[PDB]
C-alpha cells in the first residue's frame, strides 16, 4: 500500500512519481512446519520474483534498463489515441488512460522491439 | 508525440493472492496456548496508515470475494491441525447402558466398558452423557436401562478436542503481501455492489474475529451509518440476507449446571474427560437479551425491509422444522456448543404502514461442524458452571413467500454457510495487483 | 579476428528434470472421480506446436532415459495417493471357514466373524472368495468346511481400493518446464539407439495411456512402417526384447459370471464389498483373439526375428514355470484383474531355414503391483459380467539363449518390469535443456 | 524466463551466419492446484521454478561481468586466439552449426571467460581516468 | 572527496542460517545404511580451503551459538525421521507374567497377538528388571504380575534392527553467500576475541555420540586442557573439560543373550532376548586406572587455578534418578547406565591396572526427556564390547562450605555435548555493497 | 572468500579479482522426506532475494554493471572527519564499515537524489 498520488492528474502523479520512485530500499517454529503454509509462502515469493523479473526482462528489451522515465524513439501514433497533449497530462488519471490505451499495448511493444533492434545496428555500425 | 517507459506507475487490476495472517503479539504470543494466536504470529505494526486516493472510484462486489474463500479456507485447516494430534474416542463407542433416571430427560447416566493401558483389561465408568449426543439400539422401557450408542459413531471416529488447547476467538488480521494491496471502502452506505467513491489502501484488514454462528453474528463490527440490508440478489428470495446494526444488543447465555468432570486414561498417554457428576439441580441452558434493546431493533430491521420492499406486510417467524444444525441459533461459549430455539425473538410483525427475554437453549458435546459428514469432535466438559456476553451485531434472514399470499413477506433465520459470517466482515476490501509498467507519450526522445 | 558474445544461440545439452503432466483440454468430463484426471489437471495446447530441425542429427537412447523412471515413479506415486485414504482391510484377516460352493475348484465360500462399528459386536459374513486369494491353514477333509486366511495377511496389511475411485488410464502428456524441450525422433523404422536423421520439438508428447500389462501391450500406439524389434543388446538373452507392431490384433475379454455384490460395515464409516452371490451357472473367465490376425502378426514377427538371427529356427514356446504373476498376460478391466494363460497363443514355429482363439483367464482381487513385497491392495468385485476389449499393439519377448541349440531359439512371453511398456511408449523422446548463452569470433570490436 | 522458447530452436538447421541473421530480427519477439500442497508434487514445481530462475539470473550476472549486459549480441575487446580453432572465419560462419561451434571449443570456455573477464576490469580500470 | 560504491566489499554481520549436512562420499555402504549416511548426502571436499585472515581480530561466543540449536533439531529430527516407520509395541503391553531366572533378569512371559486378529500365542521372553515395573507388590511367593514401563506414559516404537545408529564424522556447511569461521587460537576460552580466525566452507568431521558425563568421542583440545563455563560462578551453569590426552574406556555386556523373532502383527516383527547361555554377569566398563588419577590430577589443578584459596573435591553425582545420576552412552544400540562412582572418589590438594564400573541395561528408553515418547533398543547376539576414547567431562560445581568446591558430574541436557565440538564455530553473511570516498567525481 | 580481510582498506589490487571472484539421486531422497526440501528451498529464495535487492540497489543509484562506480555525491564532514590517507591504509573494512554505520540511509537518501537529478537532465536535454 504505496499507491501516492494515486487518482490524481497524470502531470502530477509524474511530478510526484520523479521523488516517489526513488524510495524503493518465532513464527517458523509453527509456519512453514507440519503444513500447506511453507508450500503456499514459497509459491507467493516466487511469483513476485518471476513478475519482477518478466518486468526487468522487459524493460531490458526495449534498451530502457535502469531507468524510472525512459524516452524511446517510437513515433505516437493518432489511432492508438485521439486526445492530444495536454489532454492526456491534464485532467485525467493514470487509470483512465491505462483503459484507454489497453488495446495496443502488444502493437507499441512491437514497434519498441523494432527500434531497439535498429539502435543496437546503429551502435554496432558506430564501431 | 514520441512513446516513453514509465516505471513505478500508480496503476492497478483485479487480482487473487494468498494473503498471509497477522495478528497482535501483545498479550497472544505470552503463552500460545491459543489456535489464532500459535497461528497468524506476524506481529502487526503499530497504527497501519490509510493512504486516501482523492478523486477514485473503484468498482467493489462482496460477493464472489476470493478473500471469503481464503477465510474459510484457512479456518477449516486451523481446526483440523488442532484436532489432528488430540485423541480419538473410538475406544470408547460400545454399547451404552443407560438410566433414564439419573437420580435427582435431557440427561442420561451412562455406563460403559472403556479400555485401558493394559490391552487385557477394561475400566468400568459411568459417565452423564446429553440425550443429544446419544441415540438408541433398543427402543426405551422406562423399567430399567436400556442400551444406547454415541452419535456418528457408524459414520466417523469422534476425535476429543485437546483440553489444553483454546478455540477462544481473537482478533486476527488479513495482510497483503509484496506487490499487492488491499483496497477499503469507507462509503459508509455502501448496498454491497457496484462502485464506491471513497476508497482508502491499507497493508492489513481491521481486527477481525473468526466467531462461529448461525442465526445472529456475534462480536462483529457496527455498521458506520443506519442498519444496512445487503443481499446478493434481493429478487431471488433464495440467496441468504445480511443485516449489519448499527447498534449493538447484548445477550447472555449460561450454562446453569455445577459438573464435576472426572477423568480416565483409555490408552498410553491418551486420557478421557467426561461429566463426572452434577451437583445440585439441574437447570436448562439459557439465554437472556434485552427485550426494549431487541424490540427496536426489529421494528427498525423491518423498517428497512418494506423500504426494500415496498407495498408488503413485513412477518418475521421462526424457522421451519427440521435439523436442529440448521433451525437453532448455534455458537460456542468457552468451549460448550449451545443451540438455540430463537422462536421467542422471530415472532413479531411489520412495522405500520430492565426485562429481557429468557431463551430455551439445548448443548450438545459431540459435534459435526461445517456439515462434514464423516469428520466429528468430541467437546469434554467444564467444571462449574458457564456464562458468556456477546454484542448480537447482525441477522442472517432468509426471504420466504413462494405462494405470494395476499401481501404478506415471511423472513426466517439463516445460516448453514459460514460463509456468509466472514462475508459480512470482508465485505468492505478487495485485493489488487499493482502494475508499474506504463506507456504514455511526451515529447522528448533518444536523439 | 576478435572475440563476440551471442545470446540466443540455438545449442541444446542433455539434462534430466522434472516434467509435468497434462490432460487433453477439458477432457471431455468433469467430475470424473479419475486418478488420472485428478493429478495431471493442466491442459494442454490445443493445436500444439510442432517445429521441424532441418538437417539435424541427434544420438538418441531410449533406454538409459530418465523420462521413463519419471514416469514410473509417478505412476507408482499416483496409486499410493489414491490407496491411502481408503478402507483397511486389517480386520478382515481371520480364520476363516470355507467349504464347496453350494452349485447345482475355484471358488469357495467362507465364513468368518468381521467387526462392526461397536467394538462389542461381531458381525457373522458369509463371502464367495476366489481360492487363489486364499493360503489353506488345514487340509481338506471330507469336503466340508476347513479353515483359511486371505493370502498376503502374513506379509503385509491390505488396503482397499476405494469404490469411487476408477483407473481407467486416459491419455496423458508429459510436457517440459521452462528451459526445456523434448525432441521427437520422427524418423520410422528406428531402432532404439544411434542417430536419427529427422528430429522435431513439441512441448509435450502425444497422448500416452498408462497401461498395466506384463506379456502383451494393450491400447499402445502402433508403429508407423512395418514390425519394429528392439532391444538394448540382442546378444544378450537376458535384456527383454521389445516386439512393437504396425497393426492392432483386437483381443475381447469377459468375466461370465453373474456377480451379487453385497457390502457391511466393519469400522466406522469404513465400508466393504464383496461377492455375496453369484446368480446362475459359474464358468470360467476367458478372452478370445481372432486366429487369423494372431497368425499373420506371429509369421511376420518371426521373419522379423529370422533377419536379426539368421540361420536359425524362431520357436515361439511356452513361459517357462514360475509364479502366476510372471507366467501370465495379466491385466485389468473395469479394476478386475485378469490372469491369461497365453500358451496357446506362443505355440507356432516359424521356419525361414531349409474362428477365434479362446484363452482361459484367471481372476485375484488381493493384488501385489510391480512386485513391491509388504504391500498389497483388494480390488473390489463389481455386479454383472465385465467385458473388455483392447488393441494388442505389441509383445514383450525373451529370449531363450540356449547354449549349442540345434539351430533353435526359444523367445517366451516376458514381462514383469513395468518400466519397460512406458519405454516401449517413450522411445522417440529425448530431453534437452537450452544453454542460449554463445561465443564466437568476427570483425568488429569493443573500442 | 530468459531466452527460453523453442523459435530460438530451429535455427539449429541453418549455419550460423543465418542464425545470427535470424538474431536481431526474431530474438526480442521471442524473448517477448487440485493436488498442490497435496503432494511432493509442489516442492518438485517449487524446484524447477527456482532452478529455472537461478539460471536465468547466472547467465544474466555473467553478462554483466563482461559489460554486455543489456545487448543480445556485444563486441568485445578480447583477440582471438587461432589455438582454439585455426578455423577459416568464412568456414565457421558459412558452413558448420552453432552445435557444431559449440563442440569444437567446449574444453576452451573457461579461458575465454577469463580473458573476457580480464578485458572488461581493464576497461573499468580505463574509465577510472575520467580526468 | 566523492562518495564512491564499491561491489565485493570483504565485510561481514553476524548472522543464522540453515546449515546443511555434509559427509564423505563413501559416508556408509548402502546395503545397511545408517541414518547419518541416509541423511548428509553432500560430498565432501577432501582437504577443505582454509583462507587465514591475516591481522583480523573477532568476537566468539561459544554460548548463544545458534549452531548448537541447529544440531541439536537436526538429531532430534532424524532420530524421529528414522523411528516413524518401525514397528510400534503397543499391542505387547500386557499384564506380563515373571519369575526368577534359575536379580536384574526376569524370566517373564505373556500372551502376544498374532497376524490373526483372533489368535493369541505364547511368549517366554527375558526383560530386564529396571523396564518392568511392580504392577502387583512384588511378594515372589511363586511368580508376580508386570507390566511394561512407560506403557501408561506412551506408546513404545522399536528400533528398526536393518538401521544403525552408529555415529559418522559429519560435517557442517554454510549455504551460499554466508561463511563460517573457526577461532585457531590455542588455549582460548569461549566469550571472548580471538585473533588467530580462518574462514572455511565446512567444519570438522562431528561424531554425533550421545553420553550424559563424559563426552566418549572427538577432539582433543590443542594445547593443555581447558576449562569452559558461560558463568563460571553461578553454580547452574554446566562446566565443560576439554582433554588434550585422550582416555581409553573398554565397555562391555558379558552374556550370550539370544535373540528370537516372532510376528505380532502383518510385516510387524518383534525382537527379544529369549533365553541366555551361561552365567548371568553384569555389564561393566574398564578404564584405564593411572591416566585417569593423572587426568583428575591435573583437571583439579586447572580447577584450583580458576577456583583460588579452595579444597577442589570430587563427589560421586547427587542421588536421583537412573537418567541422570549414571553414564550414559549408546554402544551397538544397547543404552548402558554405569555408575562411575569410583572414577569421582578424589581430592585435590590445593597446599597396567584398570578401573572396573559396574553397569546396567536398559531396553526401553526416553531419549532427551521427551516425556510422552518412547523407543524399544532390541537385543543382539553374542556378547557385546566395545572401545572408545574419553576426551572430555561434564562437571557441575554445587556451590555454605568449608574451603571446599564441591565438583559432580551432571549436565544431561544434550545441547552441551555439540556445543563442546562447535564452540569453534561461527556463522556470518557477507555484506558486499560498501561505500567510501575517493579522488574522482563522476562527471 | 573474505580476500584480505583486515588489509586496511589496501583492497585496491584484491578488489580487481573480484571479478573472478563472482564467476546426486541419493541426496534427492531428502527432498521428499521431512521437511528439508522446505529449509533448502527457504535458503534458496533467501539468497536469490537478497541478491536482487542488492542489484536493485545499485540500479537506483544509477551504478547498474559496475564494480566500483563514482557517484556525484559529494563527501561530509558530518560522516567522518578522517582524510583519505588514514582511510586508505589505515582502517581496514570492517573498521570503516562500522565506523559510517549509523550513516548510511543518509548517504543511500543522497545517491538516490543525485541519481534521479542525472536522469532529470538527460531527460530535459533530449
Ligand atoms: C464475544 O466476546 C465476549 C467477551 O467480550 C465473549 O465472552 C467471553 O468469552 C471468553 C471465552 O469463553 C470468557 O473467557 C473465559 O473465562 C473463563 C473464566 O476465567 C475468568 O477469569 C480469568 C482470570 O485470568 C480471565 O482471564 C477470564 O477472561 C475470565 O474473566 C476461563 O476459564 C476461560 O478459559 C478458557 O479460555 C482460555 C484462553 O486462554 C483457555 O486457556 C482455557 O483452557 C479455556 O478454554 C476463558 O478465559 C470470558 O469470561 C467471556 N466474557 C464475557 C463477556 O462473558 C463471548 O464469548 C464472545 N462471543 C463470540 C465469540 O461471539
Ligand atoms: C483399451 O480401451 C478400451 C476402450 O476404451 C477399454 O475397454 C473399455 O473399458 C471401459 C472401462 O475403462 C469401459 O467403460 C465402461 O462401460 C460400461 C458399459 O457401458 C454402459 O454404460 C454406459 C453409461 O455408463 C452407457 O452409456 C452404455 O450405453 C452402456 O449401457 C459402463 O457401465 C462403465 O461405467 C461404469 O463405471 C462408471 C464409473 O467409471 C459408473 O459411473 C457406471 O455406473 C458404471 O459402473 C464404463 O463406462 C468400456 O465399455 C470398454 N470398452 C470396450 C471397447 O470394451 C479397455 O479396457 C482398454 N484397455 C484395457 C485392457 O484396459
Ligand atoms: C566412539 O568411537 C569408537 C570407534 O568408532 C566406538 O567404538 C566402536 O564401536 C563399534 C560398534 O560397532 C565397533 O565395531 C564392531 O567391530 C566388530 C569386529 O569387527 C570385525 O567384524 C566387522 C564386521 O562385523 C568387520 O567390518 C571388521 O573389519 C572386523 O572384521 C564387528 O563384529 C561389529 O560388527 C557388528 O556390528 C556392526 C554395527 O554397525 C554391524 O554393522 C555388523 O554387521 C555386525 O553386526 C562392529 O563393526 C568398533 O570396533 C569400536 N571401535 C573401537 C574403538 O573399539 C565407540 O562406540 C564410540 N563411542 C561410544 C562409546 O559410543
Ligand atoms: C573467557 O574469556 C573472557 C575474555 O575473553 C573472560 O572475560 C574477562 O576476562 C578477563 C581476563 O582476560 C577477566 O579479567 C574478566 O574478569 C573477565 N570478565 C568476564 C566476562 O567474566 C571470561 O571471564 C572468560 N571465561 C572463562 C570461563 O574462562
Ligand atoms: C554407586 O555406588 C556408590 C558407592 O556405594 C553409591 O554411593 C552410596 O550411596 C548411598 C545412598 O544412600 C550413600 O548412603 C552411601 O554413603 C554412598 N557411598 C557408599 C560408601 O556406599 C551410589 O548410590 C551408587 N550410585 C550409582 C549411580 O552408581
Ligand atoms: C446496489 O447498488 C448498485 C450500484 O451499481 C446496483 O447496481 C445494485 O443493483 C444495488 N443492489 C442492491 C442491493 O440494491
Ligand atoms: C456513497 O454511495 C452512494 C451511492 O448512491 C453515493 O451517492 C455517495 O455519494 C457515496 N458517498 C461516499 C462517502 O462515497
Ligand atoms: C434475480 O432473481 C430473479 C428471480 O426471478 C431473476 O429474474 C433475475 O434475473 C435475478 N437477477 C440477478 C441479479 O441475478
Ligand atoms: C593462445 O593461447 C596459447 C595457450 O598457451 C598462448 O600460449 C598464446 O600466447 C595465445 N596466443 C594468443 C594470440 O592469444
Ligand atoms: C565374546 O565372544 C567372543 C567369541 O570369540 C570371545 O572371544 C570373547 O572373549 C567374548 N567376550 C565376552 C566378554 O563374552
Ligand atoms: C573432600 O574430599 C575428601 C576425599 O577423601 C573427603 O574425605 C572429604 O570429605 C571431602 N570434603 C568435602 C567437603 O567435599
Amino acid at each position: 500500500g504505496f499507491l501516492g498520488a494515486a487518482g490524481s492528474t497524470m502531470g502530477a502523479a509524474s511530478i510526484t512519481l520523479t521523488v516517489q520512485a526513488r524510495q524503493l530500499l518465532e513464527c517458523q517454529q509453527h509456519l512453514l512446519q507440519d503444513g500447506h503454509w511453507g508450500i503456499k509462502q514459497l509459491q507467493t515469493r516466487v511469483l513476485a520474483i518471476e513478475h519482477y523479473l518478466k518486468d526487468q526482462q522487459l524493460l531490458g528489451i526495449w534498451g530502457c534498463s535502469g531507468k524510472l522515465i525512459c524516452c524511446t524513439a517510437v513515433p505516437w501514433n493518432s489511432s492508438w489515441s485521439n486526445k492530444s497533449h495536454d489532454e492526456i497530462w491534464g485532467n485525467m488519471t493514470w487509470m483512465q488512460w491505462d483503459r484507454e490505451i489497453s488495446n495496443y499495448t502488444n502493437t507499441i511493444y512491437r514497434l519498441l522491439e523494432d527500434s531497439q533492434n535498429q539502435q543496437e545496428q546503429n551502435e554496432k555500425d558506430l564501431l | 508525440l514520441w512513446v516513453t517507459v514509465y516505471y513505478g506507475v500508480p496503476v492497478w487490476k483485479d487480482a487473487e493472492t494468498t494473503l498471509f495472517c497477522a495478528s497482535d503479539a501483545k498479550a497472544y504470543e505470552k503463552e500460545k496456548r491459543n489456535v489464532w494466536a500459535t497461528h497468524c504470529c506476524v506481529p502487526t505494526d503499530p497504527n497501519p496508515q490509510e493512504m486516501v486516493l482523492e478523486n477514485v472510484t473503484e468498482n467493489f462486489n462482496m460477493w464472489k470475494n476470493d478473500m471469503v474463500e481464503q477465510m474459510h479456507e484457512d479456518v477449516i485447516s486451523l481446526w483440523d491441525q488442532s484436532l489432528k494430534p488430540c485423541v480419538k474416542l473410538t475406544p470408547l463407542c460400545v454399547t451404552l447402558e443407560c438410566r433414564q433416571v439419573n437420580t435427582t430427560e435431557e440427561i442420561k447416566n451412562c455406563s460403559f466398558n472403556a479400555t485401558t493401558e493394559l490391552r487385557d483389561k477394561k475400566q468400568k465408568v459411568y459417565a452423564l452423557f446429553y440425550r443429544l449426543d446419544i441415540v438408541p439400539l433398543e427402543e426405551e422401557r422406562k423399567g430399567n436401562s436400556s442400551k444406547y450408542r454415541l452419535i456418528n459413531c457408524n459414520t466417523s471416529a469422534i476425535t476429543q478436542a485437546c483440553p489444553k488447547v483454546t478455540f477462544d476467538p481473537i482478533p486476527i488480521h488479513y495482510c497483503a503481501p509484496a506487490g499487492y494491496a488491499i483496497l477499503k471502502c469507507n462509503n459508509k452506505t455502501f448496498n454491497g455492489t457496484g462502485p464506491c467513491n471513497n476508497v482508502s489502501t491499507v497493508q492489513c484488514t481491521h481486527g477481525i474475529k473468526p466467531v462461529v454462528s448461525t442465526q445472529l453474528l456475534l462480536n462483529g463490527s457496527l455498521a458506520e451509518g443506519e442498519i444496512i440490508i445487503r443481499s446478493e440478489n434481493l429478487t431471488n428470495n433464495v440467496k441468504t440476507i445480511i443485516v449489519h446494526l448499527n447498534e449493538s444488543v447484548e445477550i447472555v447465555c449460561t450454562r446453569p449446571n455445577n459438573n464435576t468432570v472426572k477423568s480416565i486414561r483409555i490408552g498410553p498417554g491418551q486420557w478421557f474427560y467426561y461429566t463426572g457428576d452434577i451437583i445440585g439441580n439441574i437447570r436448562q441452558a439459557y439465554c437472556n437479551i434485552k427485550k426494549d434493546d431487541w424490540i427496536r431493533t426489529l421494528q427498525r430491521v423491518g423498517k428497512k425491509l418494506a423500504e426494500h420492499f415496498p407495498r408488503r406486510i413485513i412477518n418475521f417467524t421462526q424457522p421451519a422444522g427440521g435439523d436442529l444444525e440448521i433451525t437453532t441459533h448455534s455458537f460456542n461459549c468457552r468451549g460448550e456448543f449451545f443451540y438455540c430455539n430463537t422462536s421467542s425473538l422471530f415472532n413479531s410483525t411489520y412495522n405500520p404502514n430492565s426485562l429481557d427475554i429468557t431463551i430455551p437453549c439445548r448443548i450438545k458435546q459431540i459435534i459435526n461442524m461445517w456439515q462434514r459428514v464423516g469428520q466429528a469432535m468430541y467437546a469434554p466438559p467444564i467444571e462449574g458452571n458457564i456464562t458468556c456476553k456477546s454484542n448480537i451485531t447482525g441477522l442472517l434472514l432468509v426471504r420466504d413467500g413462494g405462494v405470494e399470499s395476499n401481501e404478506t413477506e415471511i423472513f426466517r433465520p439463516g445460516g448453514g454457510d459460514m460463509r456468509n459470517n466472514w462475508r459480512s466482515e470482508l465485505y468492505k476490501y478487495k485485493v489488487v495487483e499493482i502494475k508499474p509498467l506504463g506507456i504514455a507519450p511526451t515529447r522528448c526522445k533518444r536523439r
